[PDB]
RNA sequence: AGGAGUGGAGCCUGCGGCUUAAUUUGACUCAACACGGGAAACCUCACCCGGCCCGGACACGGACAGGAUUGACAGAUUGAUAGCUCUUUCUCGAUUCCGUGGGUGGUGGUGCAUGGCCGUUCUUAGUUGGUGGAGCGAUUUGUCUGGUUAAUUCCGAUAACGAACGAGACUCUGGCAUGCUAACUAGUUACGCGACCAACUUCUUAGAGGGACAAGUGGCGUUCAGCCACCCGAGAUUGAGCAAUAACAGGUCUGUGAUGCCCUUAGAUGUCCGGGGCUGCACGCGCGCUACACUGACUGGCUCAGCGUGUGCCUACCCUACGCCGGCAGGCGCGGGUAACCCGUUGAACCCCAUUCGUGAUGGGGAUCGGGGAUUGCAAUUAUUCCCCAUGAACGAGGAAUUCCCAGUAAGUGCGGGUCAUAAGCUUGCGUUGAUUAAGUCCCUGCCCUUUGUACACACCGCCCGU
């Protein structure tokens, strides 16, 4: 919450671009161990992926201060069905198969 | 860069440690027993011990793929460092883990507690372990919880043996009404070799080489044609 | 008829009794009370003189280029360079807000819904099938008259026979090698100097081994199990860890998207060197901080101990080797050590001693409390931070009640880890000095292996009688 739309489509892109990935609960502090200096702010980047995956259509399990996403593909659904982008556009996670 | 060897081999073990509990809450339905790290010039291969081994890999690879990636991409190794396999287990009726999972897993669709835990009670004493002992505690309807326990065969409790001759698992099971834990001991069997028990024998178990039938007449007199 | 050290003589904490912002959650004998590893300014304070940035996958309502966000010293605030001043119409800019809860949850309830961990009954030796005997049966035998053992340990006996746990064995730890495996961080031999005036490894380190078995002897023991003593021996019941089903409405939901929903509030048990207490003294209690004489401490006049710790995923926080010099930690330059390499053969320490007690208030061990430069922690006082002037305190075995303890016990004494900012009066370990009494008993408190009684079975905190 609390949250710009400018941001909110930097964490879009960063969402189409990754898919995959690992994080951990980090807020209030200044500096960040892996998803640091991406040049948008740490809080609304953090909080702005709370409401990707706590909006309360695609599940999370939160264990050993760490997390780890199964992306549904009724979020990849909304989300082309808002930014009207076709998965045509495959992502390159599919190299090295 | 460089930390001193107390804290490396502590950090050693929470990573051990983490990762067991990261693939145990991960694929605890695929049969999942135990992790092994293989240390290699400049490497660091995994094995992964699990029962279903089809359902590890998946199709074409997925989940191997999937979740060596997040590995790879948690535990700070350097870009395609992390490598695991997948490989079946030998000894898949007496591992505590495995045996846990599948008491879990029949009673997380909902069944009657009995016939599960006999029925892998049964199980690993066809597997040919030595004793085992069965520990269902939580609710059975009612404002009060209960614990009820299998046992068979022969097993111990006190000493270091217990330490190499039990494995042991405890494992929650979550139904509607609350969480039942579960507590599988199996106490292995003696055998030299093959990493189905432990090598050495009870420290209380003396042994004597039988000797064999001797019906011989008085003297010995050769024989020729 | 034993004692030693006690809670009363030298380093404040826990929770209830107990004025308003002060006696603040969980834990009601052992089995609560430096216990939640909980050393409270504050992030963890809910007793707290005070607030703001506030929440809804939905059930229904108020409706769009404005319906406000921590964010100004000097007129102030109720401590506070917090715009909260009944104040500017500065400032991300559609972010959001109000009424009820499921929700991305609440260190929110319920541990009388649970899991898992512990604690305890219960430190003792206890416990249970199968088959076979007995009984209509609950149930009993096995699991025992005796002797023996620390032991349901064994001998033995025997309607029981075969077994399974627990006990033992086991693991770790100490104690011992004219032995073994080898070290440029301990340790060294006559074609060695800096001195006639590259030892096939042993003190330290640590390994495949050895060594102790009531083994030898003597005496007690249906001459069995075993017990006592004595040589020899490094050592002759030798520290701990682990530890049986039934147990308890024991503690923990405040360790854990470990976990089942009845259910408050906007003053979320979120933040922000910010901020009252609890650091009072008629004590309401509990754990703690402390040695009585030539023994206590100084001459600084000989090589002393550890057990251990020590510097980036997080991260901004490590242990320490010379001089400014009053008399040394030390405000600043300086190197070493990710460590048997440096601290350090453990850098403001023995218990000793030509500062001394001639018979005990003196020199002998400190009632406060003042200065010398303070390690540098906004604050410390509403917990951090040295020895000296000898200023004289019942100045030499302690209401009722009692807690712990049998040899490297106790007690004295320092040191290191945890907590941490080198924060300890706490705890967890470690050495150092060093031990009076006892090798017994069932008297008190309890426990166990039997027989017996019972009107008890919620099991004596029981049950129960009497106008």
């Amino acid at each position: 919450m609390l949250m710009p739309k400018k941001n909110r489509i930097a964490i879009y892109e960063l969402l189409f671009k990754e898919g995959v990935m690992v994080a951990k609960k980090d807020v209030h502090m200044p500096k960040h161990p892996e998803l640091a200096d991406k040049n948008v702010p740490n809080l609304h980047v953090m909080k702005a992926m709370q409401s990707l995956k706590s909006r309360g259509y695609v599940k999370e399990q939160f264990a050993w201060r760490h997390f780890y996403w199964y992306l549904t593909n009724e979020g990849i659904q909304y989300l082309r069905d808002y930014l009207h982008l076709p998965p045509e556009i495959v992502p390159a996670t599919l190299r090295r198969s | 860069v460089q930390i001193s060897k107390k804290r490396k081999f502590v950090a050693d073990g929470i990573f051990k440690a983490e990762l067991n509990e990261f693939l145990t809450r991960e694929l605890a339905e695929d049969g999942y027993s135990g992790v092994e790290v293989r240390v290699t010039p400049t490497r660091t291969e995994i094995i992964i011990l699990a029962t279903r081994t089809q359902n590890v890999l998946g199709e074409k690879g997925r989940r191997i793929r999937e979740l060596t990636a997040v590995v790879q991409k948690r535990f700070g190794f350097p870009e395609g460092s992390v490598e695991l396999y997948a490989e079946k287990v030998a000894t898949r009726g007496l591992c505590a883990i495995a045996q846990a999972e599948s008491l879990r897993y029949k009673l997380l669709g909902g069944l009657a507690v009995r016939r599960a835990c006999y029925g892998v009670l049964r199980f690993i004493m066809e597997s040919g372990a030595k004793g085992c002992e069965v520990v269902v505690s939580g609710k059975l309807r009612g404002q009060r919880a209960k614990s009820m326990k299998f046992v068979d065969g022969l097993m111990i409790h006190s000493g270091d043996p217990v330490n190499y001759y039990v494995d042991t698992a405890v494992r929650h099971v979550l139904l509607r009404q609350g969480v039942l834990g579960i507590k599988v001991k199996i106490m292995l069997p003696w055998d030299p070799t093959g990493k189905i028990g432990p090598k050495k024998p009870l420290p209380d178990h003396v042994s004597i080489v039988e000797p064999k039938d001797e019906i011989l007449p008085t003297t010995p007199i050769s024989e020729q044609k």
